[PDB]
Protein backbone atom coordinates (compact mmCIF):
# COMPACT_ATOMS: atom_id res chain seq x y z
CA UNK A 1 0.00 0.00 0.00
CA UNK A 2 3.12 2.26 0.02
CA UNK A 3 3.59 4.12 -3.40
CA UNK A 4 6.22 4.20 -5.30
CA UNK A 5 9.25 6.02 -3.79
CA UNK A 6 12.83 6.97 -5.31
CA UNK A 7 14.79 5.19 -2.33
CA UNK A 8 18.79 4.10 -2.17
CA UNK A 9 18.63 0.13 -1.52
CA UNK B 1 -40.25 4.73 -1.52
CA UNK B 2 -40.35 4.96 -5.42
CA UNK B 3 -37.21 6.19 -8.38
CA UNK B 4 -40.25 8.05 -10.12
CA UNK B 5 -41.23 10.16 -7.23
CA UNK B 6 -38.09 10.94 -5.97
CA UNK B 7 -36.70 11.49 -9.52
CA UNK B 8 -40.16 14.01 -8.89
CA UNK B 9 -38.93 15.53 -5.97
CA UNK B 10 -35.19 15.93 -6.98
CA UNK B 11 -36.26 17.17 -10.59
CA UNK B 12 -33.51 14.82 -11.84
CA UNK B 13 -33.03 11.77 -14.19
CA UNK B 14 -31.46 9.14 -14.34
CA UNK B 15 -28.75 7.71 -16.34
CA UNK B 16 -30.32 6.11 -19.43
CA UNK B 17 -30.11 1.77 -19.65
CA UNK B 18 -28.32 2.82 -23.18
CA UNK B 19 -25.22 4.25 -21.23
CA UNK B 20 -24.09 0.86 -19.59
CA UNK B 21 -22.77 -1.86 -20.64
CA UNK B 22 -25.44 -4.85 -21.42
CA UNK B 23 -23.45 -6.69 -18.39
CA UNK B 24 -24.20 -3.91 -16.09
CA UNK B 25 -27.71 -3.46 -17.31
CA UNK B 26 -29.19 -6.97 -18.20
CA UNK B 27 -31.85 -7.87 -15.39
CA UNK B 28 -33.58 -10.76 -16.64
CA UNK B 29 -31.41 -12.97 -16.07
CA UNK B 30 -32.14 -15.94 -13.52
CA UNK B 31 -29.53 -16.33 -10.51
CA UNK B 32 -28.88 -19.76 -10.67
CA UNK B 33 -26.59 -19.92 -8.16
CA UNK B 34 -27.13 -21.69 -4.47
CA UNK B 35 -26.13 -21.79 -0.85
CA UNK B 36 -22.84 -24.37 -0.62
CA UNK B 37 -22.36 -24.72 -4.22
CA UNK B 38 -18.32 -24.96 -4.78
CA UNK B 39 -16.07 -23.28 -8.17
CA UNK B 40 -12.67 -21.64 -8.72
CA UNK B 41 -12.29 -17.47 -8.13
CA UNK B 42 -9.89 -14.80 -8.73
CA UNK B 43 -8.68 -13.40 -5.20
CA UNK B 44 -10.22 -9.62 -6.10
CA UNK B 45 -6.92 -8.54 -3.59
CA UNK B 46 -4.10 -10.87 -5.87
CA UNK B 47 -5.39 -10.79 -9.16
CA UNK B 48 -3.51 -13.43 -11.14
CA UNK B 49 -4.73 -16.30 -8.67
CA UNK B 50 -7.22 -18.43 -8.43
CA UNK B 51 -8.71 -20.49 -5.29
CA UNK B 52 -11.30 -22.65 -4.28
CA UNK B 53 -14.46 -20.39 -3.70
CA UNK B 54 -18.24 -21.29 -2.24
CA UNK B 55 -21.33 -19.61 -2.50
CA UNK B 56 -22.04 -18.10 1.53
CA UNK B 57 -24.90 -15.86 0.17
CA UNK B 58 -27.46 -15.40 -2.41
CA UNK B 59 -29.21 -12.00 -2.66
CA UNK B 60 -30.79 -11.25 -6.24
CA UNK B 61 -28.41 -11.37 -9.41
CA UNK B 62 -25.70 -11.29 -6.68
CA UNK B 63 -23.51 -13.67 -4.62
CA UNK B 64 -21.38 -13.66 -1.68
CA UNK B 65 -18.46 -15.83 -1.79
CA UNK B 66 -15.93 -17.60 0.49
CA UNK B 67 -12.53 -18.82 0.41
CA UNK B 68 -12.59 -22.50 1.61
CA UNK B 69 -10.18 -23.01 4.49
CA UNK B 70 -10.23 -19.08 5.08
CA UNK B 71 -11.79 -16.20 7.49
CA UNK B 72 -14.99 -15.09 6.34
CA UNK B 73 -13.16 -11.64 6.51
CA UNK B 74 -12.29 -11.95 3.36
CA UNK B 75 -15.65 -12.93 2.14
CA UNK B 76 -16.59 -10.59 -1.32
CA UNK B 77 -19.63 -9.95 -3.68
CA UNK B 78 -19.58 -10.89 -7.25
CA UNK B 79 -22.69 -10.53 -10.02
CA UNK B 80 -23.75 -14.27 -11.32
CA UNK B 81 -22.74 -12.79 -14.54
CA UNK B 82 -19.10 -12.42 -13.44
CA UNK B 83 -16.34 -13.33 -15.87
CA UNK B 84 -13.77 -13.69 -12.48
CA UNK B 85 -15.24 -16.71 -11.85
CA UNK B 86 -14.82 -20.64 -13.45
CA UNK B 87 -16.64 -23.84 -12.62
CA UNK B 88 -14.67 -26.37 -10.89
CA UNK B 89 -12.15 -28.07 -13.06
CA UNK B 90 -11.31 -24.98 -15.66
CA UNK B 91 -7.78 -24.46 -13.77
CA UNK B 92 -6.59 -27.86 -15.10
CA UNK B 93 -8.26 -27.66 -18.31
CA UNK B 94 -6.89 -24.02 -18.62
CA UNK B 95 -3.11 -23.70 -17.84
CA UNK B 96 -4.10 -22.15 -14.47
CA UNK B 97 -2.49 -22.61 -10.87
CA UNK B 98 -5.20 -23.31 -8.33
CA UNK B 99 -4.23 -22.64 -5.00
CA UNK B 100 -5.93 -25.48 -2.05
CA UNK B 101 -7.89 -24.57 0.53
CA UNK B 102 -5.80 -23.47 3.31
CA UNK B 103 -3.21 -26.18 5.04
CA UNK B 104 -3.85 -28.38 1.42
CA UNK B 105 -0.41 -29.06 -1.13
CA UNK B 106 -0.96 -28.33 -4.65
CA UNK B 107 -0.78 -32.06 -5.66
CA UNK B 108 -2.81 -33.52 -2.60
CA UNK B 109 -5.47 -31.39 -3.60
CA UNK B 110 -8.25 -32.97 -6.34
CA UNK B 111 -11.90 -31.71 -7.24
CA UNK B 112 -13.17 -35.36 -7.03
CA UNK B 113 -11.48 -36.28 -3.50
CA UNK B 114 -12.46 -32.65 -2.29
CA UNK B 115 -16.31 -33.02 -3.36
CA UNK B 116 -16.18 -36.41 -1.87
CA UNK B 117 -14.62 -35.48 1.21
CA UNK B 118 -16.81 -32.05 1.79
CA UNK B 119 -20.08 -33.87 0.25
CA UNK B 120 -20.64 -30.65 -2.08
CA UNK B 121 -21.89 -29.53 -5.01
CA UNK B 122 -19.93 -28.40 -7.84
CA UNK B 123 -21.84 -25.24 -9.30
CA UNK B 124 -22.92 -26.24 -12.76
CA UNK B 125 -21.19 -25.12 -15.39
CA UNK B 126 -24.09 -23.22 -17.29
CA UNK B 127 -23.76 -20.87 -14.99
CA UNK B 128 -20.73 -19.26 -16.00
CA UNK B 129 -20.18 -16.41 -18.46
CA UNK B 130 -16.57 -16.99 -18.71
CA UNK B 131 -15.11 -20.68 -19.43
CA UNK B 132 -12.03 -20.20 -21.63
CA UNK B 133 -14.56 -20.96 -24.90
CA UNK B 134 -14.62 -17.46 -26.14
CA UNK B 135 -12.91 -15.99 -28.60
CA UNK B 136 -9.65 -14.32 -27.38
CA UNK B 137 -8.55 -10.89 -27.45
CA UNK B 138 -7.17 -10.62 -31.53
CA UNK B 139 -3.68 -9.83 -30.66
CA UNK B 140 -3.22 -10.07 -27.24
CA UNK B 141 -0.74 -13.35 -26.37
CA UNK B 142 0.80 -14.75 -23.34
CA UNK B 143 4.29 -13.63 -22.82
CA UNK B 144 3.80 -10.51 -24.84
CA UNK B 145 5.03 -7.14 -24.26
CA UNK B 146 3.51 -3.49 -23.39
CA UNK B 147 3.02 0.08 -21.76
CA UNK B 148 0.40 0.37 -18.99
CA UNK B 149 -0.19 3.05 -16.38
CA UNK B 150 0.15 1.62 -13.08
CA UNK B 151 -3.42 2.59 -11.38
CA UNK B 152 -2.06 2.00 -8.07
CA UNK B 153 0.73 5.22 -9.06
CA UNK B 154 -1.57 6.59 -11.86
CA UNK B 155 1.33 9.02 -12.73
CA UNK B 156 3.70 6.11 -14.14
CA UNK B 157 3.66 4.46 -17.55
CA UNK B 158 5.21 1.10 -17.46
CA UNK B 159 7.15 -1.67 -18.62
CA UNK B 160 4.69 -4.46 -18.69
CA UNK B 161 3.38 -8.30 -19.92
CA UNK B 162 0.52 -10.10 -20.94
CA UNK B 163 0.52 -12.75 -18.08
CA UNK B 164 -2.95 -14.63 -18.54
CA UNK B 165 -5.90 -14.95 -21.24
CA UNK B 166 -9.24 -15.67 -20.78
CA UNK B 167 -12.50 -15.39 -22.94
CA UNK B 168 -12.00 -11.48 -24.49
CA UNK B 169 -9.88 -10.58 -21.31
CA UNK B 170 -5.95 -10.64 -20.81
CA UNK B 171 -4.21 -9.93 -17.50
CA UNK B 172 -1.30 -7.02 -17.55
CA UNK B 173 1.62 -7.44 -14.87
CA UNK B 174 3.63 -4.82 -14.18
CA UNK B 175 7.72 -6.70 -14.60
CA UNK B 176 9.53 -7.55 -11.58
CA UNK B 177 7.21 -6.14 -9.20
CA UNK B 178 4.77 -8.05 -7.56
CA UNK B 179 1.61 -9.38 -8.55
CA UNK B 180 -0.57 -6.69 -6.49
CA UNK B 181 -0.64 -4.29 -9.30
CA UNK B 182 -1.82 -6.87 -12.20
CA UNK B 183 -4.95 -5.94 -13.60
CA UNK B 184 -7.95 -7.52 -16.10
CA UNK B 185 -8.22 -5.20 -19.45
CA UNK B 186 -9.77 -5.77 -22.84
CA UNK B 187 -7.86 -4.59 -25.87
CA UNK B 188 -9.93 -1.01 -25.91
CA UNK B 189 -8.72 -0.08 -21.95
CA UNK B 190 -7.76 3.35 -22.05
CA UNK B 191 -4.71 2.38 -19.38
CA UNK B 192 -2.32 0.20 -21.94
CA UNK B 193 -0.40 1.04 -25.22
CA UNK B 194 1.64 -0.47 -27.71
CA UNK B 195 5.86 -0.54 -27.16
CA UNK B 196 6.98 2.66 -27.79
CA UNK B 197 3.87 4.95 -26.88
CA UNK B 198 5.80 6.81 -24.15
CA UNK B 199 8.91 7.94 -26.58
CA UNK B 200 6.81 9.13 -28.87
CA UNK B 201 4.37 11.33 -26.78
CA UNK B 202 7.38 12.07 -24.89
CA UNK B 203 6.13 10.60 -21.61
CA UNK B 204 8.91 8.85 -19.26
CA UNK B 205 8.87 5.56 -19.63
CA UNK B 206 8.92 3.17 -15.62
CA UNK B 207 11.31 0.40 -16.91
CA UNK B 208 11.55 -3.15 -14.50
CA UNK B 209 11.92 -2.49 -10.70
CA UNK B 210 15.56 -2.17 -10.77
CA UNK B 211 16.48 -2.36 -13.80
CA UNK B 212 20.05 -1.59 -14.86
CA UNK B 213 21.00 2.01 -15.61
CA UNK B 214 17.39 2.89 -15.85
CA UNK B 215 17.53 6.01 -18.14
CA UNK B 216 19.20 4.00 -20.92
CA UNK B 217 16.09 1.31 -20.74
CA UNK B 218 15.71 0.43 -24.49
CA UNK B 219 12.79 -1.69 -25.48
CA UNK B 220 14.19 -3.76 -28.38
CA UNK B 221 16.94 -4.79 -26.06
CA UNK B 222 15.09 -5.53 -23.34
CA UNK B 223 12.50 -7.60 -25.80
CA UNK B 224 15.24 -9.84 -27.64
CA UNK B 225 16.97 -10.82 -23.87
CA UNK B 226 13.39 -11.89 -22.91
CA UNK B 227 13.12 -13.68 -25.70
CA UNK B 228 9.58 -11.58 -25.85
CA UNK B 229 7.28 -9.81 -28.34
CA UNK B 230 5.73 -6.57 -28.30
CA UNK B 231 1.90 -6.79 -28.51
CA UNK B 232 1.37 -5.24 -32.23
CA UNK B 233 -0.30 -2.01 -32.00
CA UNK B 234 -3.11 -2.90 -34.44
CA UNK B 235 -4.73 -4.98 -31.50
CA UNK B 236 -5.12 -1.69 -29.35
CA UNK B 237 -8.68 -0.48 -29.89
CA UNK B 238 -10.32 2.54 -29.20
CA UNK B 239 -12.90 3.28 -26.15
CA UNK B 240 -15.15 5.68 -26.86
CA UNK B 241 -15.70 8.15 -24.09
CA UNK B 242 -19.01 7.40 -21.57
CA UNK B 243 -21.52 9.93 -22.19
CA UNK B 244 -22.92 10.14 -18.13
CA UNK B 245 -23.35 13.60 -17.59
CA UNK B 246 -23.15 15.22 -13.73
CA UNK B 247 -26.06 14.79 -11.63
CA UNK B 248 -27.54 11.92 -13.56
CA UNK B 249 -29.33 9.13 -11.16
CA UNK B 250 -28.25 5.62 -10.74
CA UNK B 251 -27.51 2.34 -8.46
CA UNK B 252 -24.03 1.88 -7.25
CA UNK B 253 -22.97 -0.64 -4.43
CA UNK B 254 -21.69 1.02 -1.24
CA UNK B 255 -17.77 0.17 -1.51
CA UNK B 256 -17.80 0.74 2.60
CA UNK B 257 -20.24 -2.28 2.85
CA UNK B 258 -20.65 -4.32 -0.34
CA UNK B 259 -23.70 -5.91 0.55
CA UNK B 260 -25.65 -2.69 0.07
CA UNK B 261 -26.89 -0.82 -2.85
CA UNK B 262 -27.63 2.62 -2.86
CA UNK B 263 -29.12 5.49 -4.21
CA UNK B 264 -26.60 7.36 -6.34
CA UNK B 265 -25.57 10.80 -8.28
CA UNK B 266 -22.94 11.23 -11.14
CA UNK B 267 -20.67 13.93 -8.93
CA UNK B 268 -18.28 14.60 -11.70
CA UNK B 269 -17.10 13.12 -14.82
CA UNK B 270 -13.77 12.03 -16.82
CA UNK B 271 -13.50 10.52 -20.63
CA UNK B 272 -13.45 6.93 -18.88
CA UNK B 273 -14.61 7.57 -15.22
CA UNK B 274 -17.86 8.90 -13.32
CA UNK B 275 -17.26 10.14 -9.70
CA UNK B 276 -20.46 8.45 -7.49
CA UNK B 277 -22.44 10.42 -4.45
CA UNK B 278 -24.07 8.65 -2.53
CA UNK B 279 -27.29 10.93 -2.40
CA UNK B 280 -28.23 11.71 1.76
CA UNK B 281 -24.93 10.95 2.72
CA UNK B 282 -21.45 13.12 3.53
CA UNK B 283 -19.53 13.85 0.30
CA UNK B 284 -16.44 12.66 2.41
CA UNK B 285 -18.12 9.17 0.58
CA UNK B 286 -17.77 10.22 -3.01
CA UNK B 287 -15.64 8.12 -4.95
CA UNK B 288 -13.89 7.50 -8.46
CA UNK B 289 -14.82 4.45 -10.79
CA UNK B 290 -14.48 3.35 -14.00
CA UNK B 291 -17.67 3.42 -16.46
CA UNK B 292 -17.29 -0.35 -16.70
CA UNK B 293 -17.21 -1.62 -13.50
CA UNK B 294 -19.73 -4.48 -12.78
CA UNK B 295 -20.84 -2.52 -9.37
CA UNK B 296 -22.71 0.38 -11.21
CA UNK B 297 -26.42 -0.10 -12.55
CA UNK B 298 -28.68 1.90 -14.04
CA UNK B 299 -32.44 2.91 -11.95
CA UNK B 300 -34.56 -0.47 -11.58
CA UNK B 301 -31.94 -3.13 -11.45
CA UNK B 302 -32.01 -3.53 -7.81
CA UNK B 303 -36.02 -3.52 -7.91
CA UNK B 304 -35.91 -6.08 -11.18
CA UNK B 305 -33.24 -8.53 -9.88
CA UNK B 306 -34.90 -9.18 -6.49
CA UNK B 307 -31.85 -7.10 -4.47
CA UNK B 308 -32.81 -4.45 -1.84
CA UNK B 309 -32.24 -0.71 -3.05
CA UNK B 310 -30.64 1.66 0.05
CA UNK B 311 -33.20 4.92 -0.51
CA UNK B 312 -31.20 8.10 0.31
CA UNK B 313 -30.92 9.46 3.64
CA UNK B 314 -33.60 11.20 5.16
CA UNK B 315 -34.03 14.04 7.14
Amino acid sequence: RHRKVLRDN
Amino acid sequence: WSWESYLEEQKAITAPVSLFQDSQAVTHNKNGFKLGMKLEGIDPQHPSMYFILTVAEVCGYRLRLHFDGYSECHDFWVNANSPDIHPAGWFEKTGHKLQPPKGYKEEEFSWSQYLRSTRAQAAPKHLFVSQSHSPPPLGFQVGMKLEAVDRMNPSLVCVASVTDVVDSRFLVHFDNWDDTYDYWCDPSSPYIHPVGWCQKQGKPLTPPQDYPDPDNFCWEKYLEETGASAVPTWAFKVRPPHSFLVNMKLEAVDRRNPALIRVASVEDVEDHRIKIHFDGWSHGYDFWIDADHPDIHPAGWCSKTGHPLQPPLGP
